[PDB]
RNA sequence: CAUUGGUGAGCAGCGAAGGAUUUGGUGGAUUACUAGCUAAUAGCAAUCUAUUUCAAAGAAUUCAAACUUGGGGGAAUGCCUUGUUGA
RNA sequence: UGACGGAGCCAGCGAGUCUAACCUUGGCCGAGAGGUCUUGGUAAAAACUCCGUCGUAACGAGGAAUUCCUAGUAAGCGCAAGUCAUCAGCUUGCGUUGAUUACGUCCCUGCCCUUCACAC
């Protein structure tokens, strides 16, 4: 893992970094299960 | 290699031992150190010119160098690399020092003040940062991204506002008097700054010419097709000769080759600038050729100094009064070639060591800049000769106590 | 989307991420008005940039800077960098670009180490 | 080949197109002379075309990805933005592919980290 | 060996290496005969006989 | 730099690769060339082999120092920055300074808070070879560790019976020529290593008649290191002790700089195996 | 020339060598290209080149480079040991 | 407590016979404006072609002609060159 | 350029089911082995900023000589780890605060080197 984090290229994209987010400590952050619309959410109360 | 015009003779040639490629140069003002440049080393070699022993390689770049240049006074030297990084060595002494500053961007171009108290930059942000060596502190910024003019090319899928191709100025350089720059790059326009005030005085369109690929910021929408651009379909077989039809194109090469090589169409760009050392003219070379501009036509009208009582027949009234130095001045007022010319050749040669000693000091430079204009193709060779002996008599510590004002004069 | 810039600014292990963003003139360091800094003797240097380029140019934008790491001096001169920085990257982008030089101009004629880091790294002699 | 195996001229010759042919990327290895043969191919000079260099250095998922974003200006060599897909890289100049400045792409890559200077761009 | 040189030095060594192979090489590994059309190989050996 | 770096070292740790794969085929070359002279048969295997004959035709034309050391040897002379631990003693400051005399062309550096990775980031900038870290117990000098710049080899060697010059009443100056080598009973492969090593922090080409000699004495892995002026007599030589005196084992060999503890291993010291005591390494 | 083109002249260059050349004594406005001008007027060989004060010709004579020429008769004794002996460094030297 | 996360319920403010977003088609520019056709010193433009044919001129032993081929090895039968046999 | 107390507040290294006292007084159970409880003694971020109080035998900052030292350097402060050699009478890392003076000279002391144009 060391070696891979000291080779890492900071330039490498990719298209999924759009969707995936990082925390402000630098952490990738995963979603528990994968909000509600209003029209949900009235029909669920 | 170093060159001997009188005998054009290639009198000495330096290697790296490491046989490096060299895309930079600067040459110490006493002629005794030469420094190179590469763009795979990130070394600064070093070669002494009596001996061509190479003296000694400097480092501290983490970038490839990308330029050169020695204090014509203060002989240090001030190298920029990709480094986003400026280095001034004190090679020179007893004692060598290096002092860093650092810059927002890539640096790409280099120009140092004939007094070699400042240095000023080129950044790939399109940004001439001027700083002071002794310092090495900045004291001045030029924004320059939004005067360059930069083409789209017609293979360009993108728009020339959107286009980052080249919108930073590759070549600075100062102009004698140390009051303005002129910078060019990969792009379409000439840009002449003033340093002191920051600003632009004028801008130079290179080329006009619609067979460079650079030339136009919107290309013909009728051109394009749904198969593409009408101009990028090659019609050489339409060539009746053989030789014409033959494409020796590579694939993928960019620089460096024959025309025919490319494939591509040539691209509108200025590979160096400087100022006339003698003349208040510049030179850029470019791709049609090495253009050069000049002021010398003055057809302006440009006084310094008027009042309602100067005027050209003043002027000759003057001269039949035999007031020599009221005329010449009242011409100087005007700033017209021609009275200049009336009033210069009317004086007298016994009245020459008077009027010269009673020139004013604002007018000094313009009396010298004129002569030597006009000396180079006049016939008069003892008359100018004469007067210029009267003028560095008269006013020649002057002279010395303002160097770079009469530089290009002398 | 309300207007918003992000800068760093940094003094040897201490960083500073500044937010600056469209607003009504509300500067806080870590949740807390910047007035309440720490060290207080020190307080007027993380004033610097306020003061120089003046107040009226923040009545119109909220800063919000975030500090960790390194020590009190060390984070009072990486706040300082990150609320220059955040200030001319704002003017930069949503105002005009000549107030955006004069905030360069101003800030570099003071103290160049408001805008580029001051890193001293080693130097071998 | 043909030449004398112990002729000064061959072994010179030998190494020089060995040296060169292995700067540019073309060749692998230096060692054994008889890859100017064998391992001297279209696929390995194709190899070094700029957007197979950028799926290798991982800028791009695809070949064809990298060849999308050349053609589009997002891709410069040096200080030079390159919009030739067909651009051979040797391996000095493999070193100094990046993305433009102003590229969306580049801010994508330090907005996903959160480590985006306004200041830069 | 130092002198000879074009299809003389390649004829010599190939001979050289078939030569030292012969002996430890199964004869049917060693030696193959290049691939040809049937009509082509039976008028070669036919004119070669001839 | 940081891409170039990485770069070379990915191409050269490839190329060491395919070279342990190509020393079966460079040994199958020898073969045919020993036949070819002496006309023996060939084995079966390369009988059979018809790409290695085909091969042989351009490979025929074929033909030392250590890989890292091999590109400026003899060439650039080595520049040497000599430090210590972090608040290092009077006596370490001291032995420092010793080293930096020993070698021509080495600086003494001072450790106060820098840090390893910025010190060998600093000195690969500005073109360092090797860099020479001291440690000390109780103001005696422990270990000794040299790392070549840019990409290895790191030595660690262990000090025993010290003995400084400023130990000594009235020594005097020492004598800063270029000095003569002296590297006896090396026979090893990591004997050859280690003499690699040591040798290059010298200059190259010292004068026929320098009067100074350093000498590095193997005497069952406790590496003798001494230095002496000698004057030439009529009837032979007569040396005398510049100093200092210690004696160096080597207990570690990494093929990389000293920051970098993941880099891989080239030969360790193995101290609790159980025949451990018999064989001598070096 | 292929390869270096195809690389965009990003090629690593040639080891290096030493080669000799011949020059001609000729006036220098024959090396300039044809126009109605011409920059330098001398010649294409130095002073030095058309002339080097070497060896004497004479056995008895002694002569140096700064032209200054002895001949062994009239040289003193302890000037011909001074002599002998400085010939002896130079040669050293070399 | 913070969301510079989504989805909604409403104010202040702006506010002249409504406002906001997206999109298909065509026209004018994107190089600096001397008119259409033909068998063109003039006809035609509603064409003639029921004078449209004759005369004159016009044919390099260049009688040469792949500057156009991915590398290595051959090429039975082809093709090129050279000689040769019998008419 | 103090001591005591309170308050505010700023790091970077570091994560093996692995991390860790000694000697006694006695109750109960148990064939024993031992198990449990009870009992006394011994050993074992800081700087920084603000506020309040007091108050200025041996030794009171270390002679002669001698050594080292040029920027994130000297010096101060604390926190971790103990990585096959060395180290715990300690060693190595990590961060925090951070200067004065020189950056010239061969005068003294040592060491060392020398005796293809144009111009000299
Ligand atoms: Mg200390
Ligand atoms: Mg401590
Ligand atoms: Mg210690």
């Amino acid at each position: 893992l060391r070696e891979k984090a000291k080779e890492r290229n900071p330039d490498e994209y990719y298209h999924a970094m759009h969707s995936r987010k990082t925390d402000a400590k630098g952490l990738l952050i995963s979603s528990r299960h994968g909000s509600l619309s209003m029209d949900q959410v009235k029909l669920l109360k | 290699r170093a060159w001997d015009l009188i005998r054009y003779r290639n009198f000495r040639t330096f290697t790296g031992t490491e046989r490096i490629q060299f895309n930079c140069l600067a040459v110490d003002p006493s002629g005794e150190v030469v420094c190179a440049g590469s763009l795979d080393n990130f070394d600064i070699h070093v070669w002494s010119v009596q001996t061509g022993q190479l003296l000694d390689a400097l480092s501290g770049h983490e970038g490839p160098v990308s330029c050169l240049s020695f204090s014509q006074e203060n002989s240090v030297l001030a190298s920029a690399s990709w480094d986003k990084t400026i280095r001034i060595w004190s090679i020179f002494g007893r004692s060598q020092q290096v002092e860093p500053i650092e810059v927002y961007s890539d640096v790409l171009a280099l120009s140092m003040r004939p007094d070699g108290k400042e240095v000023a930059v080129s950044t790939l942000k399109g940004q001439i940062s001027i700083f002071n060596i002794e310092d090495a502190k900045q004291v001045g910024n030029i924004d320059c991204r939004k005067d360059i003019i930069s083409g789209r090319f017609n293979q360009d899928r993108f728009t020339a506002k959107n286009s980052e191709r080249s919108k930073f100025f590759t070549t600075i350089h100062y102009s004698f008097d140390g009051m303005a720059i002129v910078a060019g790059g990969n792009n379409n326009s000439i840009c002449l700054y003033d340093v002191p005030n920051e600003v632009l005085l004028k801008r130079f369109i290179v080329s006009r010419n619609m067979a460079l690929n650079g030339t136009l910021e919107f290309l013909n929408s009728k051109k394009m097709t749904e198969a593409g651009s009408l101009d990028l379909i090659d019609d050489a077989g339409e060539n009746s000769d053989l030789e014409d039809r033959i494409d020796n194109s590579l694939p993928g090469s960019q620089r460096g080759g024959d025309l025919s090589t490319r494939k591509m169409r040539p691209e509108v760009r200025v590979t160096s600038v400087q100022f006339s050392p003698t003349a208040n003219a510049f030179a850029a070379a470019s791709t049609e050729g090495l253009l050069i501009y000049s002021t010398n036509d003055t057809i302006l009208f440009d006084p310094f100094d008027l009042d309602v009582d100067v005027t050209p027949h003043s002027t000759v009234e003057a001269l039949r009064e035999k007031q020599f130095l009221n005329a010449l001045v009242m011409a100087f007022r005007l700033n017209e070639e021609y009275l200049i010319n009336k009033v210069y050749e009317a004086i007298p040669i016994k009245e020459i060591p008077l009027v010269a000693s009673n020139i004013p000091a604002i007018y000094l430079p313009r009396i010298l800049k004129f002569i030597g204009d006009f000396a180079i193709e006049s016939q008069h060779i003892e008359f100018n000769l004469i007067w210029i002996k009267a003028l560095l008599s008269a006013s020649g510590g002057y002279i010395n106590e303002h160097k770079y004002l009469f530089s290009t004069a002398m | 989307a309300v207007p918003s810039v992000q800068t760093f600014g940094k003094k040897k292990s201490a960083t500073a991420v500044a937010h600056v963003k469209a607003g009504k003139g509300l500067i806080k360091v870590n949740g807390s008005p910047i007035t309440l800094v720490e060290p207080e003797i020190l307080r007027f240097k993380v004033y610097e940039p306020l003061l120089l380029v003046g107040l009226d140019k923040f009545s119109n934008i909220d800063i919000r800077v975030r500090v960790t790491g390194g020590g009190h001096v060390s984070q009072v001169y990486a706040i300082r960098q990150a609320i220059a920085k955040g200030l001319v990257a704002y003017h930069q982008k949503y105002v005009d670009e000549q107030s955006k030089n004069e905030l360069k101009k101003a800030f570099t004629s003071y103290d160049r180490t408001l805008l580029i880091a001051d890193s001293r790294r080693p130097e071998p002699k | 080949s043909l030449l004398p195996p112990t002729d000064p001229f061959r072994r010179k010759h030998e190494q020089l197109l060995l040296d060169k042919l292995y700067a540019m990327g073309v060749l692998t290895t230096k060692s054994k002379i008889s890859d100017l043969e064998n391992k001297v191919t279209v696929s390995a000079i194709c190899r070094r075309r700029l957007p197979v260099i950028m799926h290798r250095l991982k800028m791009a998922e695809t070949i064809q990805d990298a060849v999308k974003f050349i053609e589009q200006g997002h891709v410069r060599v040096g200080p030079n933005l390159i919009n030739d897909p067909a651009y051979l890289v040797t391996r000095n100049m493999e070193d100094y592919v990046t993305w433009v400045d102003n590229s969306k792409i580049k801010k994508t890559l330090l907005r996903y980290r959160n480590q985006i200077d306004d200041f830069d761009f | 060996d130092d002198q000879v040189i074009g299809k003389a030095r390649s004829r010599t060594l190939e001979m050289r290496l078939n030569r030292l192979s012969r002996v430890n090489g199964h004869q049917d590994k060693i030696n193959k005969l290049e691939k040809v059309p049937m009509h082509i190989r039976r008028g070669m050996i036919d004119k070669h006989v001839k | 730099m940081l891409r170039r770096q990485a770069r070379e070292r990915r191409e050269y740790l490839y190329r060491k690769a395919q070279e342990l794969q190509d020393s079966q085929l460079q040994q199958k070359r020898q073969i045919i060339k020993q036949a070819l002279a002496q006309g023996k048969p060939l084995p079966k295997e390369l009988a059979e082999d018809e790409s290695l004959q085909k091969d042989f035709r351009y490979d025929q034309s074929l033909k030392q120092v250590d890989d890292e050391y091999a590109a400026t040897s003899g060439i650039m002379d080595p520049r040497i920055i000599v430090t210590t631990s972090r608040d290092p003693s009077t006596r370490l400051s001291q032995f420092a300074k010793e080293i930096k005399l020993l070698f021509p062309n080495a600086v003494r550096l001072n450790r106060g808070n820098y840090v390893m990775p910025n010190l060998v980031d600093a000195c690969k900038k500005s073109g360092t070879t090797d860099l020479v870290v001291l440690h000390e117990h109780r103001g005696v000098p422990t270990s000794l560790t040299i790392s070549h710049f840019p990409h290895g080899p790191t030595a660690q060697f262990s000090l025993h019976n010290v003995v400084m010059r400023h130990d000594i009443i009235n020594a005097g100056n020492q004598s800063e020529v270029n000095p003569h080598l002296i590297f006896d009973n090396f026979t090893t492969a990591l004997g050859k290593r280690v003499v690699c090593i040591l040798k290059h922090l010298f200059n190259a080409g010292p004068k026929k008649d320098s009067e100074r000699v350093i000498t590095f004495a193997n005497r069952g892995d406790f590496i003798s290191v001494r230095q002496h002026v000698y004057v030439r007599t009529r009837e032979g030589v007569e040396i005398a002790e510049v100093g200092p005196r210690f004696e160096m084992r080597l207990f570690e060999l990494r093929l990389g700089t000293l920051e970098n503890k993941d880099a891989d291993v080239e030969w360790q010291l193995r101290r609790f195996i159980r025949t451990a005591n018999k064989k001598d390494y070096l | 020339y292929k390869l270096d083109v195809l690389s965009s002249v990003h090629f690593v260059p040639k080891p290096a060598s030493t080669s000799l050349e011949i020059r001609v004594e000729t006036p220098t406005i024959s090396m300039e290209d044809a126009q109605p001008l011409y920059m330098s007027n001398a010649s294409s060989l130095a002073p030095q080149e058309i002339y080097n004060v070497g060896k004497a010709e004479k056995d008895g004579e002694i002569r140096l480079k700064n032209g200054v020429a002895m001949s062994k008769e009239e040289l003193t004794r302890e000037d011909k040991n001074r002599l002998r002996r400085a010939l002896k460094r130079k040669r050293s030297k070399a």
